[PDB]
């Protein structure tokens, strides 16, 4: 029984009008028939007398008013479980995919409160990746944060790909892909560059693209963090993955203009760094699981002080950067080893020997960055008997962090690599101490640990 | 031409009887939710500040008595509210449990407790909003406040009553000088506070965790407000903080509270402002965002004992109190000429300014001297710190601007290769790590033998093995001074020479 | 115009009027304050800036015959927001209320003459199976439509004047 | 008589009966729980409505109580009585000791000197600070600012002008605190008390703990009371702690009472209300009041509105900056911004103006080379331009100088420099005399003489 | 009770006022008794029409080698000065 009534439509803002009892609470759906299509309003604001102020999911024309609306009792609500792994849904939890139904046995609300101060896992543990750069240089807390701040070109999707096949592989757990204000052509060809590598069976889509109306944009972060929750409870580690944050924080800002409040400090809403905390904050480890996330962050005008990514590196835990001369190098994945950085390289977080092996290849890699420009001006015979093996050593680091991956068998034919964090440990410590100074630095291109290095230099 | 509120069946209700006052002032109904925001009807009883009770168990805070409603903030999740739902009034201005049965627990904003540890043993409640003592009531600070790092009880002394500042860009070692000024207290009678604002849940857990590992929680009470919670109480967390302090202070106790981060209360506070329609001002922050904050820190002071026993009715007899407080501010790219960080260094007495190039260069803590400054100063220190320590930290102001000057040789040589190489291992022996604090002896001693010679020809770049040795001889055979010096703080030319001898006999031994 | 202030106001006095069976007598009661609106001095005081209870009680004064619920209140309250300009219209907002409630439409009808009595009543019956209300009909006598008629329904309409086809016409060359 | 109908929180709505309503400065109290609150009517509103703001917290009211109408404004005491003593913005005594015995009590809204009626004077005054008197000297009976952002030394400052001038002078003494620290209102009143100097000084505080409408006229009741020294015909001393305190407590409150906002936040009415103010406090034919006012600038800038429209109402403006105050340089007083009315060759003499004048103009010089010695460094200048990039570092140390109240930041031993030392120094390095000597040998010390003798000690 | 004059602000004008202070009302403030004034104008007016004008071609000297050689000022002409405080 329908019983509210469509008093105004300004844009995609939605006034209706309910008995003075009857009012829906704050983040309730309503819908509306919107000619043959049904459309899904979610409340924003209650007003006086019995009036509710809502954002339309969907496209708000052809809308009169007195139009009929039907309350639901309850938030949007999403199928979640394994149901939903392979599929591509939108925000309402609706396949836009054309491979017929979900069936889903549970549906999710998308709204909720994050885990409970006693709630949190009373420990703190890292995330094996498998992959070296990541691995050494920056590691990922179990439960964390991680920004990708690279452009394009730079592989950033099969980094995300890789990432995908070993949580699932290595470790047990799943993933959810949040493409949010993105363009479309990139989550085609994602989901078939994905079909095409048999990693799709393991990851769950949802997709609020730049063509989508505000509210979708909106709470597509929050379906698909919500379908990670489920994954969560049923006692896994879970990867999150948000195409671009920076558009969640923006698609708030036009949200926040269109309900009419005053604009804050740079233009950004009034409530930008709580809408961000809510979000990031339902991203924890928990004493039955975990989510770690993924996030790809795009920085306004190349502005690290603006408002957005200033609150964004609040919750950060690591950073990777990815940079196309490490590209041009033909060095995959492209990490840039030297501005990437993470809040783990504590010697009593991940131990003194990592620490410092990380600390002596950074030390390397940026002397070797100005002996570079030294040569580039004088020559190499310029160079001491001293710079000059520091120059030998540093090319043969910057390549023993080249990787085969499982997913770029298409590009490299390599079998691809999983390799332990300790096996890196060593092979960087002998490199770096002197010892493998007897191969050349072609023997460590491409290659796995470092006992594979030796045998390369063998056959080579 | 606009409503004001007025809808029709409260109209309806006026048109029943127009005197509906007949009906109980202690009571209304909410009549419209926004982002967190409340309008109320009805509520004639209200007075600007008190507790609304809500259903369920939550509370709002009456913010403006206007000519038919009243508005305010809900203290909690807000979204389970709905229009026509009935509130009550209780008689209360807002007022936080207190008392020292909170010492070791982790409590919410509005003194609910959120470790598993069950229900409070508060001996009352306090007032959250409240009046700093009087002109006439202060007392000089005098006595000092050791925290375990060997750069700030140099530089940057702190007094018991004083108000230090430590300001810095992410990432620089703030909340770790923080907890580690809490450690430190561990068993010194003065107690600790923690609020924590805006800070996301799994660092206030791991800093819960590690205060418990050293043995201090049972010494502190944590405040939490984490980035997840309504806006109110991350703008309310520190007066609730600060209640708890004063508590101590009026009882003739000492107490230090350390606000996590006054740069998001303020934010909450702008939040909470511009959906209130406030006209906002610089960096769009309201006008009285500096009144935000000096309320506040104004309320950490040292008390003379008459007001003590005015307080306790005279139960407390001759005894000072003193609730010392250390906010932490976070600036965007190390500049310090921003609103809200220059608003706050108007405030508080002292300034820790931590730099972003000193700690990627491995000093740490990255204390930059030149624009820290403690304006207190000297009276702060024990006598044997004060005099040993003189004037080291003007010396480093223009031995850094010079070293960044003369950047192309030593030139002049006159005595610039002993000025800056003393200069360069004064800031290599005050690097100092975490967790590991320095009683005021060893911290004494050091000082010594090397601000007057002893260690300007010989750049050893070996100083933590030395140092490490040193505290260990001395702590072995060389010197039951150590409870000694560290008992008294003097500075005798008698105990000069047992220091001169025993600097000798470690040194001949290398 | 405040039409948009007017409605909270002709709802509650709609609303309670049913609730005590008199929606009759509070119309005439609404018709004689909007009346006394309207006057010229009266007019000057609803201007100046008098304490709403003052002027509240200098509007009862001039209407004795109101009831303790009706003008004691309603005025008082209109009063306390400044709202007593808008009588004239809260009294229309009421009328249009109590038609919805009662099932009827005032349908307007236009022509160039009278029309016969056959005609007015067949277009009484038919409005009535067009719309689905009892119609009260009212007609107008406008020499520019010069044949035909006019049937205005609210804001529905059905132009059949042959004025309308003359300048259809006009715009179909 | 009258009952609240509003509270948002500083401001206050009051209803009257419409023959009774007060007047625009008038005073009214309320009992707010058991305690007194009065409230200073800012705005008479139609109906009988009248605007106020609380002079005390506003927590506690309910609407619907009843206020009592005061028939007068706001008074305090004033005259000889109110000397060795602590007041409130409401004249209450605030320390401990019993009431005040004032004979006469004046309102503090008052009307400015007549044009007819000023005095002008010449008779420079001499401070023991060498930086202020070279390049920003003031006269008996003028006005002098202190422009700084924050920690940059605007009170360390003004305390040691309190001790050069306000001990060796025989009149009485007036300071208001308004909006500052209490900590430092408890430090100067027991470092007045242990200099037996109380007895000369009335005080009045609305230090930064009171709610807005103590910070709003804390300045004008300590004016009055200079107002009434001035009137019996003496000469006083006014310090006034931090005077932009006093129209930002006038932002905070001006949203509330119903005025469109301004440039960047400030009120309408930013320029007018600091005019009433600054424009009373002035010497007359009948006696002088010579005032040292701080004036805080937010975030630095010294273009925003407020420093910006205070600029005008000085004699002797001595601007600090954190860029100088970062290198120890203390005063960090910037000597390329600093001016006054007295520095002019009819009133200062020829050979401190001409001394002035090229101090300015080589420092000015060293500011242009500054951008192209960052650029290719200081090996490119021409042989003549290294000598004035010398000699501008060498008068930039001299420039500082050693504080008695300083004495507990650093230990040195403070320092009274006379004019004719200060200039005869000045004179002597302009003029390459000094040369030899290396940079260190100028830093913190007091005359010339003891610049040569540092010298040797390295 | 507030009457409405049909005036319009008009001031003191006249020979006398040279050498006078005076407020912006025409009150003399200086103190050296009343004014001498040769009747009143208006405060708000019309300026002289285009055809009214004539061409600027006699000097109005300031003194300063700086200005009158390189920024000439004539007898009916509007010259801004500008700058900081
Ligand atoms: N003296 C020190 N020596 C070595 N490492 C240190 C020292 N002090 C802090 N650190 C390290 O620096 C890291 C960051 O410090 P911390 O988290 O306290 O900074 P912060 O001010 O809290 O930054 P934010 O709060 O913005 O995250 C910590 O992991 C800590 O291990
Ligand atoms: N691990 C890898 N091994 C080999 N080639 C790689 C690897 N990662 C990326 N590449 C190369 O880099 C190219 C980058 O293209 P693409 O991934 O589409 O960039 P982006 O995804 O950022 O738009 C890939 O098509 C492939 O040729
Ligand atoms: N001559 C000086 N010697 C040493 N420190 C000084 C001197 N002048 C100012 N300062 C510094 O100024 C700091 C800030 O205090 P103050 O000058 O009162 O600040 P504000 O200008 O904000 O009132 C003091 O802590 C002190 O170190
Ligand atoms: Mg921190
Ligand atoms: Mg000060």
């Amino acid at each position: 029984m329908a019983t509210g009534k469509i008093v105004q439509v300004i844009g995609a803002v939605v006034d209706v009008e309910f008995p003075q009892d009857a009012v829906p609470r704050v983040y309730d759906a309503l819908e509306v028939q919107n000619g043959n299509e049904r459309l899904v309003l979610e409340v924003q604001q209650q007003l006086g007398g019995g009036i509710v102020r809502t954002i339309a999911m969907g496209s708000s024309d052809g809308l009169r008013r007195g139009l009929d609306v039907k309350d639901l009792e309850h938030p949007i609500e999403v199928p979640v479980g394994k149901a939903t792994l392979g599929r591509i849904m939108n925000v309402l939890g609706e396949p836009v995919d054309m491979k017929g139904e979900i069936g889903e046995e549970e549906r999710w609300a998308i709204h909720r409160a994050a885990p409970s101060y006693e709630e949190l896992s009373n420990s703190q543990e890292l995330l094996e990746t498998g992959i070296k750069v990541i691995d050494l240089m920056a590691p990922f807390a179990k439960g964390g944060k991680v920004g990708l701040f690279g452009g394009a070109g730079v592989g950033k999707t099969v980094n995300m790909m890789e990432l995908i096949r070993n949580i699932a592989i290595e470790h047990s757990g799943y993933s959810v892909f949040a493409g949010v204000g993105e363009r479309t052509r990139e989550g085609n060809d994602f989901y078939h560059e994905m079909t095409d590598s048999n990693v799709i069976d393991k990851v769950s889509l949802v997709y609020g693209q730049m063509n989508e109306p505000p509210g979708n944009r909106l709470r597509v972060a929050l379906t698909g963090l919500t379908m990670a929750e489920k994954f969560r409870d049923e006692g896994r580690d879970v990867l999150l993955f948000v195409d671009n944050i920076y558009r969640y924080t923006l698609a708030g800002t036009e949200v926040s203009a269109l309900l009419g409040r005053m604009p804050s400090a740079v233009g950004y809403q009034p409530t930008l760094a709580e809408e961000m905390g809510v979000l990031q904050e339902r991203i924890t480890s928990t004493k039955t699981g975990s989510i770690t996330s993924v996030q790809a962050v795009y920085v306004p005008a190349d502005d690290l002080t603006d408002p957005s990514p200033a609150t964004t590196f609040a919750h950060l835990d690591a950073t990777v950067v990815l940079s196309r001369q490490i590209a041009s190098l033909g060095i995959y994945p492209a990490v840039d080893p030297l501005d990437s950085t993470s809040r783990q390289l504590d010697p009593l977080v991940v131990g003194q020997e990592h620490y410092d092996t990380a600390r002596g290849v950074q030390s390397i890699l940026q002397r070797y960055q100005e002996l570079k420009d030294i040569i580039a001006i004088l020559g190499m015979d310029e160079l001491s008997e001293e710079d000059k093996l520091v120059v030998a050593r540093a090319r043969k680091i910057q390549r023993f962090l080249s990787q085969p991956f499982f997913v770029a068998e298409v590009f490299t034919g390599s079998p691809g690599k999983y390799v332990s964090l300790k096996d890196t440990i060593r092979g960087f410590k002998g490199i770096m101490e002197g010892e493998y100074d007897h191969l050349p630095e072609q023997a460590f291109y491409m290659v796995g640990s470092i006992e594979e290095a030796v045998e390369k230099a063998k056959k080579l | 031409q606009l409503n004001s509120t007025e809808i029709s069946e409260l109209i309806k209700q006026r048109i029943a009887q127009f005197n509906v006052v007949s009906e109980a002032h202690n009571e209304g109904t909410i009549v419209s939710v926004s982002d967190g925001v409340i309008r109320i009807h009805g509520l004639a009883d209200c007075m600007q500040g008190e507790m609304i009770s809500l259903p369920g168990n939550r509370y709002a805070i009456a913010l403006n008595l206007e000519r038919d409603s009243v508005g305010a903030v809900v203290m909690g999740p807000y979204a389970d509210l709905a229009e026509g739902m009935k509130v009550k009034c209780t008689g209360r201005i807002l007022e936080v449990p207190v008392g020292r049965g909170l010492l070791g627990r982790v409590v919410n904003t509005l003194g609910a407790p959120i470790d598993g540890k069950g229900p409070l043993d508060h001996d009352g409640f306090s007032a959250v909003e409240a009046i700093a003592p009087g002109v006439i009531e202060r007392q000089s600070v005098d006595q000092p406040v050791q925290t375990g790092y060997k750069a700030v009880d140099s530089m940057i002394p702190i007094g018991r009553g004083q108000r230090e500042l430590i300001i810095g860009d992410r990432q620089t070692g703030k909340t770790a000088l923080a907890i580690d000024a809490i450690i430190n207290q561990r068993d010194s009678g003065i107690k600790c506070i923690y609020v924590a604002i805006g800070q996301k849940a799994s660092t206030i857990s791991n800093v819960v965790r590690k205060l418990e590992e050293h043995g201090a929680l049972a010494n502190t009470i944590v405040v939490v407000a984490t980035a997840s919670e309504s806006a109110a109480l991350q703008y309310l967390a520190p007066y609730a903080g600060c209640a708890m302090g004063e508590y101590f202070r009026d009882r003739g106790e000492d107490a230090l509270i350390i606000y996590d981060d006054l740069s998001k209360q303020a934010v909450a506070y702008r939040q909470i402002s511009l959906l209130l329609r406030r006209p906002p001002g610089r960096e769009a922050f309201p006008g009285d965002v500096f009144y935000l904050h000096s309320r506040l820190l104004e309320r950490a002071a040292r008390v003379n004992a008459e007001y003590v026993e005015a307080f306790t009715k005279g139960e407390v007899k001759g005894k000072t109190g003193s609730l010392t407080a250390l906010p932490i501010i976070e600036t965007q790219a190390g500049d310090v000429s921003a609103f809200v960080p220059t608003n706050v260094i108007s405030i508080t007495d002292g300034q820790i300014f931590l730099e972003t190039n000193l700690f990627n260069a491995g000093i740490r803590p990255a204390v930059n001297p030149g624009i820290s400054v403690s304006r207190v100063g000297g009276a702060a220190q024990t006598k044997i710190m004060k005099k040993l320590s003189g004037g080291i930290r003007t010396a480093l102001a223009q031995y850094r601007e010079l070293a960044a000057f003369s950047q192309f040789a030593s030139d002049l040589d006159d005595a610039t290769r002993k000025q800056l190489d003393h200069g360069q291992k004064v800031t290599e022996l005050l690097k100092q790590k975490q967790y590991a604090p320095m009683s005021v002896a060893q911290q004494s001693l050091v000082l010594f033998a090397a601000e007057r010679g002893y260690l300007a020809d010989v750049e050893l770049s070996k100083i933590g093995s030395f140092e490490a040795a040193l505290l260990a001889y001395v702590d072995r055979d060389h010197a039951p001074l150590m409870q000694e010096i560290n008992q008294t703080g003097g500075y005798n030319d008698e105990i000069e020479g047992k220091l001169k001898g025993i600097l000798d006999s470690f040194k001949a031994t290398q | 115009e405040f039409i948009t202030v007017a409605r909270p106001y002709a709802k509650a006095a709609f609303d309670f009027a049913v609730e005590h069976q008199s929606v009759e007598r509070w119309q005439d009661m609404l018709a004689f304050a909007a009346e006394v609106t309207k006057n010229e001095q009266m007019a000057e005081l609803l201007s100046g800036a008098l304490a709403p209870e003052t002027l509240a009680e200098s509007f009862i004064a001039v209407a004795g015959e109101q009831l303790d619920e009706n003008g004691q209140n309603l005025i008082r309250v209109m009063a306390e927001n400044g709202r007593l300009n808008a009588l004239p219209d809260v009294l229309e907002q009421f009328i249009h209320l109590r038609a919805v409630s009662e099932a009827t439409a005032e349908v307007d009808v236009i022509s160039a003459a009278a029309l016969s009595e056959q005609q007015l009543a067949k277009i009484s019956a038919a409005m009535e199976k067009r719309l689905s209300r009892k119609v009260k009909l009212n007609a107008k006598i406008d020499k520019s439509v010069m044949a035909g008629v006019i049937i205005r329904a609210g804001d529905m309409v059905i132009d059949g004047s042959v004025r309308g086809r003359l300048e259809r016409l006009a715009d179909v060359l």
